[PDB]
């Protein structure tokens, strides 16, 4: 069956380079029709460049035209994007696509990769410091804080995977002082407070930090 | 590039309805049309191409109609799969994107619980002093949240997150964070947090004391 | 002001780059609308100024080009196309 | 084989060079027989990509030429004789 | 250049005869003519152009028809004036000139005087000898002189001259002339002209001895 | 009234240059149409060039084309031509012409100067030999005798013949010149006469050639 993989994501600076990789099975991208597709948080989808290896044609948006490089390497059956003096609003998953021929479309997009996110900013990986939201005073609310850290994302469950009904995370926000911060919440009866624990387990991947917090009275 | 507007720019509807969304394009009449759908996390899936045609494997409840510049689509009887964000896509070059458009369920009204969320112990010794505001379960989205400290209501000092609609009972939820320093926080005492919203005959309030 | 040999040197039977419209080229295929909807071919122009001779091609050859063949309310892809030019011209009795 | 980018630019309106008949470009002139019959004029030539958009010129300008007048079964004389040139040309609507 | 062609290259005409001069021309069947008139010794004459009409001056007498390829002279009745020679000339480009029609009165036939004169003795003292034979005042032109030395018939030693025709009896004359080394002219007796020519029943010889 | 006027004409080596001049009064060449025929001895006339002056336009005959060059001088009303490398064939009178707005045509050449004479030879100027062709003392009692002059070996042409100075007229044929394989020319004139005259009569003949300025007087007699 037909695969789109995508890799090469990660940090990158303001004025800096990073090339994106799309490894492709199932077709041979040479006779075929790829495109990127990127999306920034919150915000909806816009289409990013365009190759038709076979015809050494390429096609971009405005928004990207000296700047980016769609291309192919046949021998791979990967299609790549080579980003240059990257901007911070270029932070976006990247989704790289493919039209068929099912389509006469040569943009009809068709098979999908499953993205990969690349943040601009001048920022460098930093771990969170967790601290509790604890409740006061039949329900209760609880949470964590899950301050400055940085890049995306962050996960967040409770007792290990057990605790579900009555949670929300929330999505991150940028502080501006170029560090991300979001909050886990759960209610749950204020009669269990003084017998059963609750521990927001945080994992922040690109910084290597697993870190567990007891939500307290 | 070239501009795509789509309308209505989110939705509400139940299980059932009829739904028409509409698209506007900046091209030749010869141009034709996609239509993708994408639910939160996941990548987007072609619904119909060439304005009409349906993409393999997707349900008839959905078909297409339209062409140059206006394009429709339209499902039939509305299912609980169908809730998403559904976009058009110009077939020319450059082959852009609309904005997307949400369809969200209707529930009825729903209080949101309100919950204030003084800083640790452990973050005053950091210099920082973060304080939470909770909108637990409302509907629908439009809700304000406004910090009062001694009833001086504040701005540019506080950030906003709210969470999808919800599986079960179709709700949202927000979290309001008014950030401060150290030495500012131990400058006043009362801090509250101050909520509207269409299920509440008046704002309501939650405060503590240091 | 051109004098005249230069003006009888420049117009006589000759290979000359002309702007062809793709349908003129290609009367059948109506599913398609064309972009650019005309190309470059060398062709034979100008005039023999006799009355038995008329300017003709002696010796002809392909050339293939990337179109972007557009099939309204549908989509469009590019693809190649193949068209006559003329590479050698003479003035011929009719 | 050309390029897409290649063949869009090389056919986009503009002025070429366009061997054009003289009696077409003076229809009155009944009584004479033109040697050469035909002239290089530079005239707006290619396509605009669009039914909205027509190739007109903008930017016009006469140039003299030295043509031999021939008046049937009496006699011949050169004479100069002027024609139109186009200059700029751009996409226009109606 | 452009091939031209007159017929008939000379004509034998009495006063009051019409009298047709023909041109072929490969040229355009749009391109024309003009027809000329020169005598001896004078420069030509413009008499027709556009192949019908006549130049200012011109007698009516001269008319001219055709077009393209074949062109005709007509002068309806000859006047004593018109004996000359006509040229076409084409009207294009190159503007060539036919090879001329000579128009010559005609007249009854007179047989020639003849007579030989030997080299002077001045002549011989440098080593060369001259001997020369005159036909006197004949019609028509066409005339054999053949010379003869001790009755062995002489080739490629000698040279020939005719007049244009007599303005006043319309004959004409030839001069032969003979060129030895004294050399040979003194190896040989007998110098002789025969002539042939129409009004003579039989060949007339000259002759003398040294 | 209309004037053309040759000049330069006379004697080259063959591979030579040589330049006439056509002086015109009484119209403008300037935007006129000027040519030039020639005429080969006893021969046909011969179209060789055109010039338009007021528009630069020339044409030439093929039998000249890359030797010869018309062209003109618009403040001497004057028109020329050129001629580089010329051959013995080039031996012509050449006539400078003109066609009038009279007609359309470029080529109906209504007017036209006397012509000058170009020689193209190796041979050097040359005065003539002139000898007796004496009358035959077998002349008729009745009475017709011949004499006359061979005028012999001269160049270039022309030579000039007259008797007793222009008072001998009747009965005179002096013959075109022939080209002798020496590349010298030789005619003869000649005269017929009562043959009860000679003896009593004085017969001369007058020959002039002035390209080597050479005169002379040959009484002929028996």
């Amino acid at each position: 069956e037909v695969q789109l993989v995508e890799s090469g994501g990660g940090l990158v600076q303001p004025g800096g380079s990073l090339r994106l990789s799309c490894a492709a099975s199932g077709f041979d991208i040479y006779d075929d029709d790829i495109h990127w597709v990127r999306q920034a948080p919150g915000k909806g989808l816009e289409w990013v460049a365009y190759i038709a290896p076979s015809y050494g044609y390429t096609d971009y948006a405005d928004s990207v035209k000296g700047r980016f490089t769609i291309s192919a390497d046949t021998s791979k059956n990967t299609a790549y994007l080579q980003m240059n003096s990257l901007r911070a609003e270029d932070t976006a998953v990247y989704y790289c696509s493919r039209s068929s021929d099912a389509s006469y479309s040569y943009s009809a997009m068709d098979y999908w990769g499953q993205g990969t996110l690349v943040t601009v900013s001048s920022a460098s990986t930093k771990g969170p410091s967790v601290f509790p939201l604890a409740p006061s005073s039949g329900t209760a609310a609880l949470g964590c804080l899950v301050k400055d850290y940085f890049p995306e994302p962050v996960t967040v469950s409770w007792n290990s995977g057990a605790l579900t009904s009555g949670v929300h995370t929330f999505p991150a926000v940028l502080q501006s002082s170029g560090l991300y911060s979001l909050s886990s919440v759960v209610t749950v009866p204020s009669s269990s407070l003084g017998t059963q624990t609750y521990i927001c387990n945080v994992n922040h991947k690109p910084s290597n930090t697993k870190v567990d917090k007891k939500v307290e009275p | 590039d070239i501009q795509m507007t789509q309308s209505p720019s989110s939705l509400s509807a139940s299980v059932g309805d009829r739904v028409t969304i509409t698209c506007r394009a900046s091209q030749a009449s010869y141009s034709s049309v996609a239509w993708y759908q994408q639910k939160p996390g996941k990548a987007p899936k072609l619904l119909i191409y060439a304005a009409s045609y349906l993409y393999s494997g997707v349900p008839s409840r959905f078909s297409g109609s339209g062409s140059g510049t206006d394009f429709t689509l339209t499902i039939s009887s509305l299912q609980p799969e169908d809730f998403a964000t559904y976009y058009c896509q110009s077939s020319a070059s450059p082959a852009t994107f609309g904005q997307g458009t949400k369809v969200e369920i209707k529930r009825t009204v729903a209080a949101p619980s309100v919950f204030i969320f003084p800083p640790s112990d452990e973050q005053l010794k950091s210099g920082t002093a973060s304080v939470v505001c909770l909108l637990n379960n409302f509907y629908p989205r439009e809700a304000k949240v406004q910090w009062k400290v001694d009833n001086a209501l504040q701005s540019g000092n506080s950030q906003e997150s709210v969470t999808e609609q919800d599986s079960k009972d179709s709700t949202y939820s927000l979290s309001s964070t008014l950030t401060l320093s150290k030495a500012d926080y131990e400058k006043h005492k009362v801090y509250a947090c101050e909520v509207t919203h269409q299920g509440l005959s008046s704002p309501v309030t939650k405060s503590f004391n240091r | 002001v051109v004098k005249f040999m230069d003006v009888y040197q420049r117009s006589y039977c000759h290979p000359i780059e002309t702007l062809v419209d793709i349908f003129q080229e290609y009367p059948d295929e109506i599913e398609y609308i064309f972009k650019p909807s005309c190309v470059p071919l060398m062709r034979c122009g100008g005039c023999c100024n006799d009355e038995g001779l008329e300017c003709v091609p002696t010796e002809e050859s392909n050339i293939t080009m990337q179109i972007m063949r557009i099939k309204p309310h549908q989509g469009q892809h590019i693809g190649e196309m193949s068209f006559l030019q003329h590479n050698k011209c003479e003035c011929r009795p009719k």
